């Protein structure tokens, strides 16, 4: 039903500077809060948050608070100050996919229909987007029960605004790997994205962790994708894949060798613009 | 008269009939623009060579 | 009730020409019936014959359905049964269509047209895999088009023999035909005897048969007369090859993406706490 | 941002120069003449700011703003990236006709003449680099990613 | 079982597997194809079909041992060729 979550870098500080002024408590908390915002053309929006007061203790993990008076009257104020604004969802600060939030959604549904959450990160590292949200799903199925609430991960992105890109863009002044030639390519895909596929690659390797040692459920519904993806190995280098190959690189570096062609022509004009420079200027100045 | 094309054999009647366009469109409209490119480097001895 | 008579006398004439011109004064003058329970049927009983008759198989479908709409004929069920007879006598009898292909859809999940148990199977026959020739369908079915108590259309299929030879021909398309369209999907090339022994006819009207359909280039196909070596659906591909490799290069990108966070949970589900 | 606060309008009727500027930190920036047209420096005062910045948050800005995912490992439109090279050779043939034409008018009236007369028409000199740029990336990006996926994938 | 090498079986083996004449296979492979339990194409001529997907099946803790294996190359194959990217490419962006 929802396609992609948009997320904006207002939103995203304002988690974070919450969680500097929690900071103090040191020991253990989650950072729950209010998530606000739209969808249009189910296009997920967040654009505002807050953060609601939450304590938990870690004996009988199971004891929630969030101050309803403190979500009515404050969502009230932001309603009031922006009609337009509205609920989207929740958030929590989500290192490790806390036990609660499977019942946090379920304590706020009430509110939203597809009441979202969102995990984030406060310890930035990874070679990828430390940004997520689920979605809540219940099916039963025949290798369970019926109470199949589980978590879906709808794709994620930082969507950008006009508004936002000047003040942030002003935030920067400190180094922008602007000029894009074909090095933002290689660069942001060829080196990064290879390096995206480790970590995919690793994921299952992590899975493969019960051989004889991990945890007790075995395949049932893991070993069909990974099937097909076995299947899904693409075609080797003998049947036609290598014709069609040289064919369409025997007519790409055509193209590419116009180019280079013309390219040293234009240097050798730009220099004949620059001997007549040069040679009625000696002369002429002295 | 190329109307249409293929073979005809001649032992017993046997015609192979084939078609395709490989490719037209590319390397003829890269090729014209190196001898417009010829005509100015030609031109660029009588702003080059003569003059300097 | 006036401008509907004198088309009758068209037809007395078979003036098409001018039938469809003063029926046309009145195909938009519907919203009419809802006093008149056979009026507008009788609007419909003369729409056949300026259909029926030439190649309209396609024109007799909201004729049937139109005349299965009214209300009345549903308390009347043996000439309400051969209501259930023209409902699926022109579905079929119709050439491909996508029209065809979600008609078979309206006129299915039908609780009472399946009080029939033999028109069930017929619409079956055409949605599944491949069909019983023709010889061993007419064992099957040639038979129930004459016992019962819905023999009528059935009747306007037999005992009218040139709508008869119409009709083994309104049939000679659809499933002689049908066959084409899954050897089509199926094979990758096959023999010129083979084919022919699954239509159980001859070679040559064999091709008579792939001739008119790829000059309609409905079925593309290459066949061949010194070796038999017939084919379908073989262009040469210079583009596909790899571009479908990039499609499966997509596919197997977002199957790796898949599973990726679906383990995730799986351990938290274990290894939380 | 240029924040401001007032100043005494009873110390501009004393007369009195207010603010006692002991350091060179307030006159640096210079004010802008809609402000000195308006209040500016008899109802109030200029005031300097800075940001404050961390480690924290620049990073998780900055990896966090415009990351593709996986979209150089594509094939960006297998039938029609050789289609859209023909699509810019086909005019850039005429354009380079257009770099036959606009040589031949050297050696001739003042080129500070031929800055003020191509105005009016487009040049084939900087119109023509921008092709050959556009096909260059567009051509050696696919290229390499086209071949990345022969060794990675089998 | 058959590797992806080939995958391409028979209508002999058919009829030495399912004991089962010359003339209904091809009634079977294209009921298989209807219900859509595999996907493949069926050449006549040369008595083959090149079947490409199949139903997948569940299996016990020794198939992961070798898809553990064909995982295991497969990692250092994208380091192999990585590191020429980086090695190459790393005067361009440091």
């Amino acid at each position: 039903a929802v396609q992609k979550v948009v997320v904006h870098p207002l939103v995203l500080l304002s988690v974070v500077d919450h969680f500097n002024r929690i900071g103090k408590v040191g020991n253990q908390k989650r950072v729950v809060g209010v998530l606000l915002g739209s969808w249009q053309k189910k296009v997920l929006d967040v654009s505002n948050s807050f953060a609601v007061p939450f304590d938990e203790d870690d004996k009988d993990d199971s004891v929630w608070f969030l101050d309803h008076d403190y979500l009515e009257n404050m969502y009230g104020m932001f309603k009031k100050v922006n009609a337009r604004e509205r609920i989207v969802g929740w958030y929590h600060t989500g290192p490790k996919l806390h036990k609660n939030d499977i019942a946090i959604n379920e304590l706020m549904k009430r509110y939203c229909p597809n009441s979202v959450l969102v995990i984030i990160d406060v310890k930035p590292k990874d070679l990828g987007l430390p940004t997520e949200a689920y979605i809540s799903v219940e099916e039963v199925h025949d290798d369970g029960t019926p109470t199949s609430k589980t978590f879906e991960h709808v794709t994620s992105e930082i969507g950008a605004e006009e508004a936002e890109e000047v003040g942030v863009e002003h935030l920067l002044r400190d180094i922008k790997d602007t000029t894009v030639g074909t090095l933002s390519q290689r660069i942001t895909n060829q080196v990064h994205g290879l390096k995206g596929l480790n970590s995919k690659l690793l994921d299952i390797r992590s899975y493969l962790e019960k051989v004889a040692t991990g945890k007790l459920p075995i395949n049932h519904q893991i070993i069909y994708q990974l099937q097909d993806v076995f299947n899904l190995l693409p075609d080797v280098s003998l049947q036609e894949f290598v014709k069609a190959f040289y064919l369409k690189t025997n007519d790409q570096m055509v193209v590419v060798y116009l180019a280079s062609l013309i390219r040293s022509v234009v240097a050798l004009h730009n220099l004949i613009n620059n001997k007549i420079a040069n040679r009625d200027a000696e002369k002429k100045e002295g | 008269d190329k109307k249409f094309h293929g073979i005809l054999d001649q032992g017993e009647g046997v015609l192979i009939i084939f078609d395709e366009p490989p490719v037209d469109k590319t390397y003829e409209a890269a090729l014209e623009t190196i001898q417009n490119m010829s005509k100015v480097v030609d031109s660029l001895y009588n702003k080059a060579k003569k003059l300097t | 009730e006036f401008i509907l008579e004198q088309m009758r006398l068209c037809l007395a004439v078979k003036d098409y020409i001018r039938t469809q011109i003063i029926s046309k004064k009145i195909n938009t003058k519907f919203f009419q019936e809802e006093n008149t329970e056979k009026l507008k049927l009788k609007y419909y009983n003369l729409m056949i014959q300026l259909d029926q008759h030439e190649g309209s198989y396609l024109s007799i479908c909201k004729h049937y359905r139109a005349i299965y709409d009214t209300p009345c004929i549903q308390a009347e069920s043996e000439k309400w049964q051969q209501a259930l007879k023209s409902v699926v006598l022109y579905v079929i009898l119709a050439p491909f269509d996508n029209e065809q292909s979600d008609l078979v859809h309206r006129i299915s999940g039908d609780k009472k047209l399946e009080e029939i148990p033999k028109y069930k199977d017929l619409l079956k026959l055409f949605t599944t895999m491949e069909l019983m020739r023709w010889s061993t369908l007419v064992e099957d079915y040639g038979m129930e088009l004459r016992k019962g108590s819905l023999e009528s259309p059935a009747t306007d299929v037999f005992g009218s023999t040139e709508e008869g030879e119409k009709r083994w021909k309104d049939l000679k398309n659809r499933v002689v035909e049908h066959n084409i369209r899954i050897m089509a999907k199926y094979y990758t090339r096959i023999t010129m005897k083979r084919m022919a022994q699954l239509l159980d006819l001859s070679v040559d009207e064999s091709e008579a048969f792939l001739s008119n359909l790829v000059v309609n280039k409905t079925i593309f196909a290459k066949v061949d007369r010194l070796a038999g070596i017939i084919n379908f659906q073989r262009p040469k591909d210079p583009n596909n090859l790899l571009n479908d490799w990039s499609q499966k290069l997509n596919s197997l990108m977002s199957l790796v993406n898949k599973t990726t966070h679906l383990i995730a949970k799986e351990e938290m589900i274990h290894n939380l706490q | 941002i240029d924040a401001f606060r007032l100043i005494n309008a009873n110390m501009m009727v004393l007369g009195h120069e207010p603010r006692q500027t002991t350091s060179n930190l307030g006159h640096l920036n210079k004010p802008s003449i809609q402000a000195l047209i308006h209040g500016l420096n008899r109802h109030y005062y200029s005031i300097t700011i800075n940001y404050r910045k961390n480690e924290l948050e620049q990073k998780m800005l900055l990896n966090l703003h415009k990351k593709s995912w996986m979209e150089g490992l594509t094939l960006q439109d297998y039938s029609e990236h050789c289609k859209h090279n023909e699509s810019v050779v086909k005019e850039m043939l005429e354009l380079a006709k257009n770099y036959n034409k606009a040589v031949e008018e050297e050696d001739k009236m003042t080129p500070e003449q031929l800055a003020i007369k191509n105005v009016g028409k487009q040049d084939p000199k900087r119109h023509l680099e921008e092709h050959v740029d556009v096909l260059m990336t567009s051509n050696i990006v696919q290229c390499l990613a086209a071949m990345l996926d022969t060794v990675v994938f089998k | 079982t058959r590797p992806a090498n080939h995958r391409q079986l028979t209508f002999e083996e058919i009829a030495k597997s399912a004991k089962i004449t010359v003339n209904e296979v091809e009634l079977l492979v294209m009921k298989a194809l209807s219900v859509g339990l595999v996907k493949g194409s069926i050449d006549e001529v040369d008595k083959r079909v090149h079947m490409t997907w199949v139903q997948p099946r569940v299996l016990d803790l020794q198939q992961i041992k070798g898809m553990k294996d064909r995982l295991e190359f497969w990692c250092t194959d994208v380091k192999s060729m990585e590191m020429l990217v980086e090695h190459q490419a790393h005067d361009i962006l440091t």
